[PDB]
RNA sequence: CGCCUCCUAAAAGGUAACGGAGGCGCCCAAAGGUCCCCUCAGGCGGGACGGAAAUCCGCCGGAGAGCGCAAGGGUAGAAGG
RNA sequence: GGCGACACACGUGCUACAAUGCCCACUACAAAGCGAUGCCACCCGGCAACGGGGAGCUAAUCGCAAAAAGGUGGGCCCAGUUCGGAUUGGGGUCUGCAACCCGACCCCAUGAAGCCGGAAUCGCUAGUAAUCGCGGAUCAGCCAUGCCGCGGUGAAUACG
């Protein structure tokens, strides 16, 4: 469990692997290794330790990651549905809520079919 | 949403008897067809009856509810499910 | 599945189960009835049953007329089944020579 | 591919232009 | 204790991103890991790693006051 | 014994701000260690592949103690559990082991743990004892993303002469264990 | 329809009815001999996955557990592990 | 306010499930159109959507404009992945009196199903099918992946 909590494949380049923790895309992977100065075609199995410890800081620092990052996201949808606005109504129900179309398709948050 | 180089819309009619209850000691029940209006903090506490299309619904207004809009909380829709 | 269609007119859950429980004589044959399609429908004088079915050896296409409505159904039936039953023996009236 | 929009095929697709499809 | 199945417990150096060296003991001799409680947040004070944000929200907001009055 | 910092430090700074913050008149009254009583209850190595094994050769790292079998009381149908299958290991740690492995409790493996926000203070016996448990292995030093397969937590009993909730919570928050609330 | 346990059976033993209730026709190479060590069920509190009940810790808990199988007697100062 | 609802069911499509591919950087080759509260060169600010400057063109003159596939070089290494881009959180832009229901676009993060599809069924005979991009009408904006056109690359097969 490196960095940061997650431990990052190896055997691929270190950009890449940034991206397997949650809260760090791609765009956070051309940040991070600008910052401290680390050839993003390294692979993780070959990042000097000092590397590591470098890219681990800054990442960690900089960003909410992983867990908190869940936890604000559940908080926000939380409260969307406590002060019961309608953003707030179609989480309480798993329907859409950026104003999708709901006769057909829109099963990414309904689920696969229901028969009747 | 609403682009921040302009201002915060509410309808200015609706956003007039807000601040003549905040003078006045407020409050007093306001009826308003403005879901389009944002809800601003000179409006938290009051309770405002928005009509969603057939009802005006009392809604009262807390701190965590400035953002939004009046509408998001009448909504328009009756539905209970199928079955 | 099975889709029922009422143009311009109204009916009620209880009419369509109706209409699905005909729709069952058909099943009698063992064959595939795919995605079948009833219209209802009503002329100055009487009801129109439409019925489309599409099965693994060809389309059943057939128009009930009638007062009464239960009986367009019935006769949308008839003309159905006669359809089906051709579909699945007519091959077999050559096997000789 | 085209329907990804943080690709230059998914901006060439919608016809906008952005980061990943510059002017 | 008994023989030939326990493993020896041996002097133990273990190393913390944050230079912290602990010289304690273990079955091996020396360690690296990535935290300790010498720089975790929740124990070196209320060190909020990212987000000491106090909320921010909500009419934390502030853009702007151009609304009459 | 061994010269050990969480011994030295129970000695020396622990004993004296108990003694303070209850007025002890007897030098064995103020609140001391018994024992840590760490149980894996595998249970998941019921008749599956019981080379539970590889955890004991994990606890082993853990604690520097040979864990042992512990084995089902009575045959339960709805567990898969025929009585006398081997479903568990617990290992008993006191004197200089105990103080080894609290200190790496303390100082790496707690820290380690993912999200961590402090130790559940409602935990106490009631009469004056611990029990914390956790969900991966990973937590410790001595285990390596490498050497480990599938994961398996345990339950960690912290035994104590203190008679009450009270004293112990005083003894351990003192030795360094982090409390949420 | 023979055999075992309880009751009927009238506080020794025995005591009948097509009286009231249950069991046997096996089993164990240890479930046998001996030596050494150990002590239950259950309740409450505490503990990742873990639940009424898996395994762990503490407190109370003389025997209500256990003793291959019926029932009875016996039994931890062991016949139980 | 609704026509945008959503236990379900069918029709038409878009994007895919990857290596004859995906990504990045550089570099070519069209046609038909549209454009004076319109098309906007070029400059500056912003990662960007866009914004502030501001020249030209009643337009074979000036502009939308870069065509894309392709070509060169580099990354990826067969994994639900540098395939796929759904879903949702947060932050912005713009039109518009007003984007809650119910707009498009940009940015960070999230990164679903999907490993080539049962019964069944559609299109296409040559510059066609396939695949690639461009334009227009409607139009403040736009839910256009639709429609009407335009060119680029360019097959397979027909005994009967
Ligand atoms: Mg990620
Ligand atoms: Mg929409
Ligand atoms: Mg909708
Ligand atoms: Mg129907
Ligand atoms: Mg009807
Ligand atoms: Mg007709
Ligand atoms: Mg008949
Ligand atoms: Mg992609
Ligand atoms: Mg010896
Ligand atoms: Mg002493
Ligand atoms: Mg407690
Ligand atoms: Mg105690
Ligand atoms: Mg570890
Ligand atoms: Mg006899
Ligand atoms: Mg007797
Ligand atoms: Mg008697
Ligand atoms: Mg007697
Ligand atoms: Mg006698
Ligand atoms: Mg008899
Ligand atoms: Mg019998
Ligand atoms: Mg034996
Ligand atoms: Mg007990
Ligand atoms: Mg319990
Ligand atoms: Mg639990
Ligand atoms: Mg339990
Ligand atoms: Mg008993
Ligand atoms: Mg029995
Ligand atoms: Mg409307
Ligand atoms: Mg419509
Ligand atoms: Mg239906
Ligand atoms: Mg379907
Ligand atoms: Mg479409
Ligand atoms: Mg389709
Ligand atoms: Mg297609
Ligand atoms: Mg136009
Ligand atoms: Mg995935
Ligand atoms: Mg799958
Ligand atoms: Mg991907
Ligand atoms: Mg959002
Ligand atoms: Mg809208
Ligand atoms: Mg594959
Ligand atoms: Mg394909
Ligand atoms: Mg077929
Ligand atoms: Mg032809
Ligand atoms: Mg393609
Ligand atoms: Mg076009
Ligand atoms: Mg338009
Ligand atoms: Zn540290």
């Amino acid at each position: 469990a490196r960095i940061a909590g997650v431990e990052i494949p190896r055997n691929k380049r270190v950009d890449v692997a940034l991206t397997y923790i949650y809260g760090i895309g791609k765009a956070r992977a051309k940040e991070a290794l600008e910052k401290t100065g680390i050839n993003p075609a390294t692979r993780v199995k070959d990042l000097t330790e000092a590397e590591v410890v470098r890219l681990r800081e800054y990442v960690e620092n900089t960003w909410k990651l992983e867990g908190e990052l869940r936890a604000e996201v559940a908080a926000n949808i939380k409260r969307l549905m406590d002060i019961g606005c309608y953003r707030g109504l179609r989480h309480r129900r798993g329907l859409p809520v950026r104003g999708q179309r709901t006769r057909t398709n829109a099963r990414t948050r309904k689920g696969p079919r229901k028969t009747v | 949403p609403r682009s921040l180089k302009k201002g915060v819309f509410v309808d200015d009619h609706l956003l007039e008897k807000v601040l003549e209850l905040n003078a006045k000691g407020e409050k007093r029940l306001i009826k308003t067809w403005s879901r389009r209006s944002t809800i601003v903090p000179e409006m938290v506490g009051h309770t405002i009856a928005v009509y969603n299309g057939k009802q005006h619904v009392p809604v009262y207004i807390t701190e965590n509810m400035v953002g939004h809009k009046l509408g998001e909380f009448a909504p328009t829709r009756t539905y209970r499910g199928h079955g | 599945t099975m889709n029922i269609t009422s143009k311009q007119m109204e009916i009620t859950p209880a009419i369509r189960q109706h209409v699905a429980d005909r729709l069952a004589k058909l099943e009698k044959w063992q064959t595939h009835l795919i995605n079948p399609h009833i219209i209802l429908s009503k002329e100055p004088q009487g009801f129109v049953a439409d019925a489309t079915i599409n099965t693994p050896n060809g389309v059943l296409v057939a128009s009930g007329k009638h007062e009464d409505m239960y009986t367009a159904i019935n006769e949308l039936i008839n003309k159905l089944e006669r359809q089906l039953n051709k579909l699945q023996h007519k091959g077999e009236a050559r096997r000789a020579a | 591919g085209k329907g990804d929009r943080r690709t230059r095929r998914g901006k060439i697709w919608r016809g906008t232009y952005g980061k990943y499809r510059p002017r | 204790m008994k023989e030939g199945i326990h493993p020896k417990l041996v002097p133990a150096r273990i190393i913390c991103g944050c230079g912290n060296v602990i010289e304690t003991y273990s079955t091996k001799p020396e360690i690296y890991v990535e935290v300790c409680s010498k720089c975790h947040p929740f124990y070196t004070g209320q060190q909020r790693f990212v987000d000491t944000e106090g909320r921010v929200e909500r009419f934390q907001r502030r853009y702007g006051d151009s609304y009459r009055k | 014994p061994l010269d050990v910092a969480l011994k030295r430090k129970y000695y020396e700074e622990v004993r004296p701000e108990l003694i303070r913050r209850f007025g002890y008149q007897n030098v064995w009254e103020v609140p001391r260690l018994e024992k840590v009583v760490i149980n894996q209850g595998l249970g998941e190595a019921k008749e599956d592949a019981r080379i539970l094994e590889k955890a004991a050769q994990e606890l082993a790292l853990i604690t520097g103690q040979k864990p042992a079998v512990t084995r089902a009381k009575k045959s339960i149908s709805n567990f898969k559990l025929r009585k006398g299958m081997p479903i568990g290991l617990r290992v008993t740690l006191r004197r200089d082991r105990m103080w080894i492995f609290l200190e790496k409790l303390l100082n790496v493996a707690l820290p380690r743990i993912r999200d961590f926000r402090g130790l559940n203070p409602n935990s106490f016996d009631g009469r004056g004892n611990y029990n914390l448990g956790l969900r991966e292995q990973l937590i410790f030093p001595e285990i390596t993303y490498d050497m480990v397969d599938a994961l398996r937590g345990m339950d960690i009993a912290v035994v104590t002469t203190a008679e009450t909730d009270e004293e112990a919570r005083a003894l351990l928050e003192l030795l360094g264990f982090p409390f949420r609330k």
